[PDB]
RNA sequence: GUGAGGGGAGUGAAAUAGAUCCUGAAACCGCAUGCAUACAAGCAGUGGGAGCACCUUCGUGGUGUGACUGCGUACCUUUUG
RNA sequence: GCUAAAACUAUGUGCCGAAGCUGCGGAUGUAUACUUUGUAUACGUGGUAGGGGAGCGUUCUGUAAGCCGAUGAAGGUGUGU
């Protein structure tokens, strides 16, 4: 019962070149090249789900902290005037605000310092 | 509506033919005939015979006017290889490729 | 003395990038209409006007 | 107008007429939920900053219907260790459309 | 996609105008590299310029203070053996302040072609007068 | 060039079934179309993300391209590493 | 780049900061309870040498004188799922 391996073999290889399309040179021709290349990016993706979230986060505080010291406040103070006075609105919504509404944000920021004082 | 011409297995590479092609390309018929009439190079008469056979074929079975003919599109192809060995010193042999080509032009108004 | 690594396709043709080839300089003689290589004697022996063979 | 609101462990800000996509919900398909737990609610100038929640505030809206986000592929891999693992992942969603917000 | 980035066909630069007498070198150069990045606006974009034009004004009057005056050094080096050439403050301020001050916010500015193109919004002249009426710039104390 | 090689006509169900002639994969090499690219330093991807071209149920859409930006020194074997 | 500091000693308030902890959704091993069922509960789910368990796909034999097929099989090349 001989078995020959041709189709299945290049099923195989034709998925990962297919998975590989768009780098440069032998990544996205040569099989032994492109295999390892597209491991790299599953491995880099897998990392990248992670780093999102902080970028993210830096990006809304960096943004909230613009509009606080608009109205006259510190990033740190307005977040403890905020803790203070019980809102609970998060910084990406925040940071939505910040950017999109001043009147709301400069209320905002009003209340924080009423509750700081 | 392009008239077309093949010149399969000349017996020079590629590589040396498709300066000529690319010299050509894309200019008129007339022009085109007096740069290789011109030329000195050896791709230069086979690329002249392909084109004159083209023109003939667009004059004799199309029906067409010569006088507002431009070559449209040209390309050279590699073809078979002939091996050939060549000893070299101290007994130790070598592999000669000999290369050939394939020309194909097509002239349209 | 040899490469240590294969050069790519891409370098390859950077340095082919100055193969290009030239035209000549072609005109056309007055005596006779053909044209012809500037400075040279027609294929029919005809320059400036003055015929070399019988 | 527009409000802010609640959902799955987030918080999104709306306005009448949008859909959005929130994690899977058990309500039914073309039912009707409501949100009573609004944070801040904003008309023109006026504005309502709920400190736990404002009072007397309602979001209501419809649930068009479920489904799966698009495939993600993840890969470990421990290079000269001999060891590898991969696997598949779809997450659910319900999708919502904003038809109501009171203040 | 409920987080947006700035639109760099949107951006609006401001111009300003800062005076440099009295200062303290390195405290104003932070606020520069602040305000050249764009740190001060509610739509920063980490990938986008946002940032506000600055001339600076009478920057041969910038100030240092214990005696780095003397015994701060500027080092260059050709690429040829032995070509490392050293100056200090007072020579340099004397001569090239518009030097000082490039040095200065390039080296609080992000390296790469953002940060390159972020530094061009910079003027720094040695006397009273800017060319830049046209633009209008007003005053800004830092 | 009474060459080779082609184009038309004709045969055939089929002529990129035309005689190193069933199907005709990959490496490698051409032509054409769209986007990017000549002030910027590194395993070439990945997470974000403006602009452009085409298709559009014009949509919070689809297909190509990817200015600018955070992170990031291949695989196997053998080893304390 | 920094000098009543952006240095050192002592002290207070706030904030940033991990794949640690919490929140929302999903998968799975063991043991309990519902004393049928597969539904809840509790704990657990980094890994080399190595041990245990469960599957995908390929050639051929029976089921097969059956079923699909020139109204187009295998094979090749794209798309969607």
């Amino acid at each position: 019962a001989r078995v020959k391996r041709g189709v299945v073999a290049h099923r195989r290889h034709k998925k990962i070149l297919a998975r590989a399309k768009g780098y440069y040179g032998a990544r996205s021709r040569v099989y032994r090249v492109a295999f390892q290349a597209v491991i790299k990016a599953g491995q880099y993706a897998y990392r990248d789900r992670r780093q999102k979230k902080r970028q993210f986060r830096a990006l809304w505080i960096a943004r909230i902290n613009a509009g606080a010291r608009q109205n006259g406040l510190s990033y740190s103070r307005m977040i403890d005037g905020l803790k203070k006075a019980q809102v609970i609105i998060d910084r990406r919504v925040l940071a939505d605000i910040a950017m999109h509404d001043a009147v709301a944000f400069a209320a905002l920021a009003e209340k924080a310092k009423g509750a700081l004082a | 509506m392009e008239v077309t011409a093949k010149l399969r297995g000349a017996a020079i590479s590629a590589q040396k033919a498709r300066l000529v092609a690319d010299l050509i390309r894309g200019k008129s018929v007339a022009h085109a005939l007096n740069i290789l009439n011109f030329s000195n190079k050896k791709a230069a008469v086979l690329v002249k015979k392909a084109l004159e056979s083209a023109i003939a074929n667009a004059e004799h079975n199309n029906s067409l006017d010569v006088d507002d003919l431009k070559v449209s599109t040209i390309y050279v192809d590699e073809g078979m290889s002939l091996k050939r060995i060549m000893p070299r010193a101290k007994g130790r042999a070598d592999r000669i490729t000999k290369r050939t080509c394939h020309i194909t032009v097509k002239v349209g108004v | 003395a040899v490469q240590q690594n294969r050069k790519s396709r891409s370098r390859r043709d950077m340095r082919r990038s100055h193969d290009a080839l030239t035209e000549n300089a072609l005109t056309v003689d007055q005596a006779t209409g053909e044209t012809h290589r500037r400075h040279h004697v027609t294929k029919d022996g005809f320059y400036r006007g003055r015929q070399l063979f019988a | 107008m527009y409000a802010v609101i609640q959902s799955g462990g987030k918080q999104h800000r709306v306005v009448e007429g949008e859909t959005l996509k929130v994690e899977l919900l058990k309500a039914e398909s073309g039912a009707t939920i409501t949100f009573d737990d609004v944070l801040m609610v904003v008309n023109g100038d006026n504005i309502q900053i709920g400190a736990p929640v404002v009072a007397g505030a309602k979001v209501t809206a419809e649930v068009i219907g479920h489904g799966r986000h698009d495939k993600i592929r993840i890969i470990k891999m421990r290079r000269r260790k001999h060891y590898r693992k991969q696997q598949g992942h779809r997450q659910w969603f319900t999708e919502l459309k904003i038809t109501g917000i009171s203040g | 996609m409920k987080t947006l980035s700035a639109k760099p066909a949107e951006v609006q630069h401001d111009w300003f105008v800062v005076d440099a007498t009295g200062k303290t070198l390195g405290r104003l150069a932070t606020e520069i590299a602040r305000r050249l990045r764009g740190k001060h606006k509610t739509s920063y974009t980490p990938h986008v310029d946002t940032g506000d034009y600055i001339i600076v004004i009478n920057a041969e009057q910038v100030q240092v203070t214990g005696n780095k005056a003397l015994d701060k050094k500027y080092y260059r080096h050709t690429e040829f053996p032995g070509g490392l050439k050293e100056t200090n403050f007072e020579k340099l301020v004397a001569h090239k302040p518009e030097e000082i001050f490039e040095r200065a916010v390039k080296g609080m500015l992000p390296k790469g072609p953002l940060g390159y193109a972020m530094i061009k919004k910079m003027k720094v002249y040695a006397g009273s007068e800017h060319p830049h009426a046209a633009q209008q710039p007003q005053v800004l104390d830092i």
